[PDB]
């Protein structure tokens, strides 16, 4: 399975979306931030060639997204959610980050949100290139017209890193 | 004239797709892509390899 | 039939061209003669004709 | 290795062709010096070779 994903994971300008179920994987609340931190240092590090922002959609409630946002802020990682309180904003989620090449600065590096009807509609508006469903999710309101639907199955974050070519051993 | 120029002209002599070395001038790198010197771990696979027909020359 | 040759010479331009042209491997040390350098560059494959300019400066 | 340039009247565009491998393949008359030098000492039949040298003069 790892060798089947390497050709797609080698393109710098390629949009990847993630659909993750927190319950399927173990120790999600204490290792998801580290997984994001060591995913972007490898796939979203270059300021010119890595020109598309990853999107992580978690099957959880809105009230749990603030904790993830503040945990990310504590680690000095800039992300957007699209929620401020309990109201979702279409413009904020779909905005394109601004880049300053001479300063190696980008305003945000990930779109971390929850699984909801409003969020799913935003995904369909701007279709991605690869979609990774992790843990098993319905995904019945998403337009899979010209999008790869590679289903990844794991039991821990080490396996996900091994599959995504971020670690040489299981 | 207060113009700092540090330009190196290099020539491709192979690729490192995976854990093995393939020769040939192909897969031109995109602009603004880092150069990372070279490590002894990857140089020990291009030359040393592993086979009975190995002759050391320093 | 099972023979091989190792031609060693400090003046490659003065060695017979019929024999030096059959050599496939070259171990070139420092060369300070223009004619010898040109002859070696002609013998060497095009894959190394760009790195062959380091011959006069070999330590 | 295994690629040939075809230039002639039978083709309109000269090109490089990756030739396949024969099945069965011809015999290879190549001597590997290093693997033959890695074995034990070999003593040839000096009487047979000089006898052939003497007899095969015409």
């Amino acid at each position: 399975r790892k060798n089947q994903l390497v050709p797609s994971l080698n393109i710098n300008s390629r949009s990847r979306y993630f659909i993750i179920d927190p319950d399927t994987i173990d120790n999600f609340d204490d290792e998801f931030i580290l997984f994001v931190k060591d995913y972007l240092d490898k796939y979203n590090s270059k300021i010119k060639l890595h020109t598309e922002t990853p999107c992580f959609i978690l099957k959880t409630d809105v009230n749990n997204l603030s904790e993830y946002h503040k945990r990310f802020v504590s680690r000095n990682i800039q992300i957007i959610t699209g929620y401020i309180g309990d109201t979702f904003y279409f413009k904020e989620f779909n905005k394109e980050p601004k880049r300053i090449i001479k300063d190696n600065w980008v305003e945000f590096k990930a779109r971390i949100s929850c699984n909801s009807d409003e969020v799913i509609k935003c995904i369909n508006y701007k279709k991605c290139d690869d979609l990774y469903i992790v843990g098993g999710v319905d995904v019945s309101l998403l337009d899979t017209a010209d999008v790869n639907i590679e289903n990844l199955e794991i039991n821990n974050f080490r396996e996900l890193k091994y599959l995504l070519s971020m670690l040489k051993e299981i | 004239k207060d113009e700092d120029i540090f330009i190196l002209t290099v020539q491709p002599v192979g690729i490192f797709k995976g854990e093995e070395f393939f020769q040939g001038n192909s897969m031109l790198p995109s602009p603004t892509e880092p150069v990372f010197l070279v490590e002894d771990d990857i140089l020990n696979k291009i030359f040393s390899n592993e086979k009975t027909k190995i002759f050391h020359l320093g | 039939y099972g023979l091989s040759l190792m031609v060693v010479s400090q003046r490659p331009s003065e060695v017979s061209d019929t024999i030096l042209s059959q050599c496939n491997n070259f171990i070139n040390l420092r060369l300070t003669n223009i004619n010898d350098q040109n002859y070696i560059k002609n013998l060497l494959p095009d894959n190394s004709r760009s790195i062959s300019e380091i011959l006069p400066t070999l330590g | 290795a295994g690629e040939c340039l075809v230039v002639g009247d039978s083709t309109p565009i000269p090109s490089i062709v990756k030739l396949e491998l024969p099945n069965p393949e011809p015999r290879s008359q190549s001597i590997k010096f290093h693997k033959k030098w890695s074995e034990s000492w070999r003593t040839p039949s000096f009487e047979e070779v000089i006898m052939r040298w003497r007899k095969e003069n015409g």
